[PDB]
């Protein structure tokens, strides 16, 4: 698994090469944004339950055809799992979020899942939409929480978003 | 690659959990000990150069026989070799400095050297005085934290092959 | 148990026999002990529904996870460990001491996640469950170049059905088979009312 | 192990791997014999980067042969996206064209005819350009013309078997996937008694060519949608045969010009004799 | 009971091997998070009294109903084991803040949750409302880094409840 | 597995309480002393080899007998337990100390050892006094380190010794 | 999907058997009973309209404040959805009386089914409280061996949301 | 202890089966071996003596640094020691010829080698020069199968040193 010290590393060593001054105070400044970061990942964890659950509620008010017979997201089964993704999805881009890197999400979850859910004949543009909804969520949580210094998170909050729309982009 | 953010993270994925107090806390230690270690890496990767002719000529002043014909440390190839060697493990010791653990160290040369070394001649004993020397003249180019981190490191090379 | 009826997934298999082999897997690595709903591996079981992995490859998933690491890893000796292992992944007690020791020298050297590995990649574990069964209580059987010792042992490690292997009561984290394997010495407790 | 989720865990580029096993990896636990499920008869697991070459080397041994290696990453990006050729733009030319009407033509032809692959300056068929452009001859016998010549000759017939050629035949000519195993084999006996040339005239004055193209338009892709006495499963061949817009013919690829359906697939869709 | 110490101390034990600098460097998270960890333990329990008769209120005025008679929140034993119950909430929140990690709560709280609150006919609801409360009047007993600790641990009995 | 907190807050507990203001500051004391603490475990992961090296020399050294065929130490097999042995031991020595708490060294490696050892033929005795070498040695170690701030840390040390004598204790 | 049938089935195909005395005896038992349980499906299949807005309506008369504004009872689309949640369970109490075990309800609203309701937030009491209801109704609509069935199969929902 | 009698019984005794031919074959070639190797074990017996001086002294010639103070060819018990273990490996040398196999070897000598030598600081270089020397002297002590034998066993030695 990589993180963006490990990244940095692994690309110095292909050259045979001591970190280079440039990589060396982009990742000072990483450790300069390291608080911040800790708030961001914690946004996601203090309300992931909510972030579903809101995203999911948004969902099947979209696509009343998930939740008929016929329909992916039916019966009860099918609902769980998924409510279960959802779930396994946002904690993977929260892991990336801690890291610096999105290798873990791309490694573990997605890049791939695709060709699963077309075997599953669970529909990607819909597993997409979902994603997008936590995006949206989970960014609004990130962005005005509680008690937290103010200041300017949106580097942070674009970086979740690329996580998000990885996911998203692999998936569709 | 084994660093503070990714065993937290390993951890959490293996029960299946986002990341929680405890896991935070810990990155927390990683990032507020950037500063020394990155101290560290940036005295150690300057003085590369020196710290590698330094430590080359010691295993020769340590085991003279080394220098004589017939032997490995005679002819341009292996005092070239040796040279380079140890500069990959300087290297990799800025690299776990930089990275947070010993990963970078596990990775790409604790993984495997014992096969390799016993394949090819090598005696870790050189190693040792190599980086026992190293770490000698570390003693002034750093100080406090920076220091303990460089130590923390040199050592765990030497104990990888004892 | 006399002989513990394996149960085999086959495929094109609807839920109802998937959730009895998930049930007949979580029964057999975790014993009798309460399994939290929040503590099931979802993603391992959305797996095998999904017919992605085979059976024992969800089990090797299930035995690398955190909750068993937790309950038989960092609760219990090494050597205990080891013989819990045997009981859950092969279904039968340890041979000779030297199996404890090569086991042990094993995860000393390469640690936890390739012992976990060196049980269910065994040509043991192919020729008796394959890909598809999960694994069931052997020990009780005489096979072909089997130690006689091998049925008390397994009669000492499985207490019956109504025995936990996570009991803290004053036996169940000490070495139940270990004290007796060094030598000439002896059989299993029986708990002994048999 | 079947279709993938995800790529890397500490980091990697998983490899997917398919083969064909042997009772030596995988058997039941039964009472007798040793055998493997059935169904897998080929198997695909995915693995890491590191672990990729123990692998293999184990499975080789114990009596597996690999079949295929391929990234995960590139096989976790789907199926060719088809709206751009689910319903074409048809491209036909008229009874005194304004000239530039007959260079939508030519371009239309190459692309489509030559299957994408370019066509460069020095490799134009010239003299053949000449007549269309007076009406001499109609945009059937550029589909004609091109198809004798060595270009398409040298791309596409050279250098790969029969089964191959005819399948790409039928891409270009008909803009639909073969729909039996008939169709092969009915077509690689007329090349062998008549010649190249004479096998090449019967996709062009044939029946179901002339319905839909007439004699005044460009072959165009009509695969993707249901057409008659097409068999089912002639709809899953072309997205076996047309891999994207990007995609194209290629004979210069690494491994060569080769197939793209399986044998055994043309067989589901019937199997008589002759 | 899982604290950074026994996280990192699992799994350096699970791969037989000594504690290194990426274990040592999450300890150090651990302990210089203690001060704020603390600080909102020291709050938390003084005000304990309070907070709860705050949080037990609160769920009868969301729920005015249980309060009437045939009722899960009527008479002096129901009204009793609520207030209890917060009491417990609250004491493993403080246990959590001062142990470094989620232990407490996940050994004593989380695990079996469900279970006993579906058997007792226990709506998660009051528990969520209860803590919403607590979350609320923590705004001005604290903040900083105190606050945000407080904050984690009532946030994430919450994510348990749901 | 308990640590020094951990041990407090189950006392805690037991008596249905908040943790009582003596608890508290005993360990904002354990906070107080932490770099100490990390130095001290430091101090034995840093020269875990020699410490095992230098106590085996030593064993070896008083009990010759150990290393003659018919001793406990011969052939290579069994002094290679026997230096195996030493580096767990001295492994829970070294977690228990970053722990401040004995219980993952007395439940993981202690329980049941005494019995092993009898059951096996192998001397307790001389495993006692291998334990003995290994405190005096690694003790050394944690008084004597490279450009360590200046300070007391006899407490850490009597503590250190503690788990080497309850490990003794145990086998003998 | 359970029925007697593929049960017994299971169990001879897991031994690599031929369905015997044993497994046919048992399939006479499925057979038998085919004519009470399919009374009952008839029952209840063609009062479903009124089974349903029946317990529905139970729902809001015993948690009252339920139809208040801002609460899950209240607006068109919460009571149509109620109503639909109810109209699945008697759909699949019939399915499972004409099957023959449990497997509709075990593979369609049992499986799953608290998972959904805490994300949701949906109380199992609302729907025991709609399945009491409907066992009181089906009282007089039934009698002998096919009410029997049907409570059988209704008394398995309410065990399955407790 | 492997054997070529051990062998083929484990074999056996892990198909659960009698010792059929295959496996009686396979006895009579250690049988049929066993003058050419018990004669190699009776020279190899009476000039233990020699060839232990002989290899030591070798050890000390190669690598001439190892006699000088502050070494590990110096004072009485290094030089002690030193003779003792090249005499455990004759001595296992000769169980390994009178055993029909490796087995004394892998026992004794092989499990554990690395592990030891490494803690010990011990060269397997020294042990290897040891065993090339007594190869050498025993090519004139021994001739044909006896030799050959003599020499399996040392070759497997310097491999497992390698
Ligand atoms: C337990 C693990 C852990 C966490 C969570 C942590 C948080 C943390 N966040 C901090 C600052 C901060 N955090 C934020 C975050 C935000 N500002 C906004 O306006 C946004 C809504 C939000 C975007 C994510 C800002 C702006 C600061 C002050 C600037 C800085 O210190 O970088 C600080 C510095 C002290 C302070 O100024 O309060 C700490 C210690 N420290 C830790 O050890
Ligand atoms: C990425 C980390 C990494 C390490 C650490 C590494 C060690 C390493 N050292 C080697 C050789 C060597 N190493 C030395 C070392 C020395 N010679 C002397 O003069 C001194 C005594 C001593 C230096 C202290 C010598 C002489 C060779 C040549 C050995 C041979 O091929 O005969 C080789 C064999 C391949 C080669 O010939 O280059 C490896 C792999 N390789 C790696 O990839
Ligand atoms: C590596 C982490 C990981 C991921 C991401 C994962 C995905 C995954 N989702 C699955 C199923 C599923 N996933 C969904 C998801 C959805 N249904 C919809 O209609 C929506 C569009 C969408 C929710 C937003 C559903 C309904 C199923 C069950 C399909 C079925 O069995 O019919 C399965 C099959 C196994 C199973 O059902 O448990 C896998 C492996 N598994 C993993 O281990
Ligand atoms: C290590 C090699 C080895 C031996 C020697 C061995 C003995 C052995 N004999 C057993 C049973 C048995 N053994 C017998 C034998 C006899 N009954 C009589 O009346 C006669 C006196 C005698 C035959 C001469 C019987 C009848 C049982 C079954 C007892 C029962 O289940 O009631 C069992 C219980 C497991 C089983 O039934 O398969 C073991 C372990 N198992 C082994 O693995
Ligand atoms: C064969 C069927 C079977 C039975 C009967 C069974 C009993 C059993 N009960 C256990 C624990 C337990 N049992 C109880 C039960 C009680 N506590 C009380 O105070 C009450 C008096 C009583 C409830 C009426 C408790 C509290 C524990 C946990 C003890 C602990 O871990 O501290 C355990 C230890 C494993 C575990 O905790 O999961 C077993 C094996 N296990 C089985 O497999
Ligand atoms: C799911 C239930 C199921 C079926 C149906 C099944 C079929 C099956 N038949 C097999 C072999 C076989 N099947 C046959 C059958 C025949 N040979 C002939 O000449 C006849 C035409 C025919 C008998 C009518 C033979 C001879 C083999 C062995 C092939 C070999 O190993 O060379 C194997 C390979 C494994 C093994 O040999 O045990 C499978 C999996 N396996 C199953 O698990
Ligand atoms: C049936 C008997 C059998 C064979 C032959 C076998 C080969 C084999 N070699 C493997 C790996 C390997 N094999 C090598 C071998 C080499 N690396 C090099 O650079 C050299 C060119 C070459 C040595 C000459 C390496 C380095 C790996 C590890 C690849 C990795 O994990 O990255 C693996 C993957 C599993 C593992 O790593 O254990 C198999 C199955 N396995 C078997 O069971
Ligand atoms: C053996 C008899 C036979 C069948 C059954 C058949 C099916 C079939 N349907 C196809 C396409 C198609 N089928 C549809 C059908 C639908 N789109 C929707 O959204 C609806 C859900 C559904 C209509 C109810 C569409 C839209 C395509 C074109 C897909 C594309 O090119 O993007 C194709 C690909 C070839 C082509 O586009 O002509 C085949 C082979 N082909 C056959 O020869
Ligand atoms: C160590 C951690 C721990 C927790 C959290 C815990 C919860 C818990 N709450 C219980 C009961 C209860 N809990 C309540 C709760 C409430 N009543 C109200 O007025 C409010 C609506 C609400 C408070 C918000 C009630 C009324 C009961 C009695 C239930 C009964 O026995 O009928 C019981 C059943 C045993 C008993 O009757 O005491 C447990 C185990 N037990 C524990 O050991
Ligand atoms: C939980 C952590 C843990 C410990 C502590 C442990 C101890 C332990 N030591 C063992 C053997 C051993 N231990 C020794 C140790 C010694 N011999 C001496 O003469 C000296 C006095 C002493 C070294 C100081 C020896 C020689 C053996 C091998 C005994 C034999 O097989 O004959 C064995 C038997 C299994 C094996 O040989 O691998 C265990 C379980 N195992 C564990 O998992
Ligand atoms: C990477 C994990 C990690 C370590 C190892 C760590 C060590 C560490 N040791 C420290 C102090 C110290 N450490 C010692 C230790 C000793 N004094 C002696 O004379 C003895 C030989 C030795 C006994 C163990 C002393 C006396 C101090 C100064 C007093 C104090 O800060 O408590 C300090 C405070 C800064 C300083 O004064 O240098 C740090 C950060 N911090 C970390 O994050
Ligand atoms: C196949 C079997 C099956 C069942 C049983 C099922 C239950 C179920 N009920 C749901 C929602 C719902 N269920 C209700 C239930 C009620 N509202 C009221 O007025 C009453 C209090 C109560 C009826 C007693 C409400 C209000 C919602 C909307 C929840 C929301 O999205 O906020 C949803 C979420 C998807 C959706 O919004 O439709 C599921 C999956 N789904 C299934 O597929
Ligand atoms: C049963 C088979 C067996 C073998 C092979 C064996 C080897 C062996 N050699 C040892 C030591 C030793 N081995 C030597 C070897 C040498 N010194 C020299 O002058 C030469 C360079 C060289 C001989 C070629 C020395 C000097 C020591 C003492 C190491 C020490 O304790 O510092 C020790 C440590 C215990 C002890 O001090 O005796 C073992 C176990 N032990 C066994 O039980």
């Amino acid at each position: 698994m990589q993180d963006a010290f490990t990244k940095a590393i692994v690309a110095a060593d292909l050259r045979g090469s001591f970190l280079s001054e440039q990589e060396l105070n982009q990742l000072t400044n990483l450790v300069k944004e390291s608080n911040k970061r800790l708030d961001a990942v914690n946004a996601i964890t203090g309300n992931a339950a909510e972030i579903i659950s809101d995203a999911a509620h948004k969902l099947f008010a979209e696509q009343t055809d998930l939740i008929r017979p016929g329909g992916n997201a039916y019966p009860n089964r099918r609902m769980a799992a998924c409510l279960r993704d959802m779930e396994i999805i946002l904690r993977y881009v929260s892991y990336a979020l801690l890291a610096g890197d999105a290798s873990v999400l791309e490694d573990r979850c997605l890049n791939g899942l695709k060709e699963t859910y077309v075997a599953l004949g669970t529909p990607t543009r819909s597993v997409a939409r979902a994603v997008q909804l936590m995006k949206e969520t989970a960014i609004g949580y990130v962005n005005s929480p509680s008690g937290v210094t103010r200041g300017d998170c949106s580097a942070l909050v674009n970086e979740a978003a690329t996580y998000f729309d990885k996911a998203a982009a692999s998936i569709a | 690659m084994k660093t503070v953010i990714t065993e937290v993270i390993a951890s959490a994925d293996s029960q299946g959990r986002f990341l929680n107090n405890t896991e935070l806390q810990a990155a927390n230690g990683r990032f507020q000990r950037a500063t020394a270690s990155m101290e560290a890496a940036r005295a150690l990767t300057s003085n590369a150069d020196s710290l590698v002719k330094g430590a080359v000529q010691e295993v020769y002043n340590k085991f003279p026989y080394l220098t004589q014909p017939g032997q490995m440390g005679y002819g341009d190839t292996n005092q070239a070799k040796c040279a380079r060697d140890i500069s990959h493990y300087l290297r990799f010791i800025t690299y776990s400095l930089v990275a947070g653990g010993t990963g970078p160290l596990d990775d790409y040369i604790v993984a495997g050297l014992r096969e390799v070394n016993r394949t090819f001649n090598l005696s870790p004993s050189w190693y040792i005085e190599a980086l026992k020397h190293i770490k000698g003249k570390v003693g002034s180019q750093l100080s406090g934290q920076p220091l303990t981190e460089a130590n923390a490191y040199i050592d765990y090379c030497i104990n990888a092959l004892s | 148990i006399a002989p513990d009826q394996g149960v085999e997934l086959r495929p094109n298999f609807t839920e109802a026999d998937v959730i009895t082999v998930i049930r007949a897997a979580y029964k057999q690595l975790f014993g009798n002990t309460y399994i939290l709903e929040s503590e099931r591996v979802i993603q391992a079981e959305s797996l095998l529904r999904n017919g992605s992995i085979s059976v024992r490859e969800f089990i090797r998933i299930l035995a690398k996870s955190d909750l068993y690491k937790e309950r038989f890893f960092r609760c219990t000796s090494n050597n205990r460990f080891i013989e819990l292992n045997l009981k859950h992944l092969l279904g039968r007690a340890p041979y000779n001491q030297g199996e404890i020791a090569e086991h042990l020298d094993r995860y000393c050297q390469s640690g936890y996640d390739a012992e976990i590995d060196s049980y269910i990649d065994s040509d043991e574990y192919r020729r008796v469950f394959g890909e598809n069964t999960v694994p069931y209580f052997r020990g009780f059987k005489y096979q072909v170049g089997q130690s006689a010792a091998a049925f008390e042992r397994m009669r000492a490690l499985y207490s019956g059905d109504a025995g936990s292997d996570t009991d803290r009561n004053q036996n169940g984290q000490r070495t139940e088979l270990t004290s007796g394997l060094a030598d000439p010495a002896q059989p299993v407790r029986a708990r002994t009312d048999y | 192990m079947n279709v993938l989720t995800t790529s890397s865990q500490r980091g990697g580029k998983l490899f997917k791997v398919t083969m064909t096993l042997s009772p030596a990896l995988s058997h039941h636990p039964w009472p007798s014999l040793d055998t493997y499920e059935p169904s897998q008869n080929s198997y695909s697991v995915v693995v890491p980067l590191d672990r990729l070459l123990a692998e293999m080397t184990y499975i080789k041994n114990k009596g597996g042969r690999v079949l295929d290696i391929s990234p995960a990453d590139l096989e976790a990006l789907g199926p060719p996206d088809i709206s751009s050729v689910a319903i074409p733009l048809k491209v036909e030319l008229w009874a005194k064209a304004d000239v530039s009407d007959v260079q939508a033509a030519i371009v239309a032809a190459y692309k489509q005819i030559f299957g994408n692959t370019y066509v460069l300056e020095s490799e134009r068929l010239t003299s053949a350009e000449s007549l269309l452009r007076n009406g001499s001859i109609s945009v059937r016998e550029f589909v004609r013309l091109l198809a004798k010549s060595e270009l398409y000759k040298e791309r596409f017939f050279f250098c790969t078997s029969n089964n191959r050629f005819t399948e790409l035949n039928f891409k270009h000519f008909l803009g639909r996937a073969p729909y039996n195993q008939s169709e092969i084999a009915a077509h690689l006996d007329r090349y062998q008694t008549f010649g190249y040339d004479a096998e090449i005239d019967s996709y062009i004055d044939s029946d179901e060519y002339i319905q839909a193209f007439g004699e005044n338009v460009v072959p165009y892709y009509r695969g993707f949608k249901s057409q008659s006495g097409q068999t089912v499963e002639s709809f899953n061949r072309m997205f076996k045969l047309y891999r994207g817009d990007a995609g194209s013919d290629t004979n210069l690829n690494l491994q060569g010009q080769k197939r793209r359906v399986d044998p055994k697939n043309l067989l589901r869709s019937g199997r008589g004799i002759v």
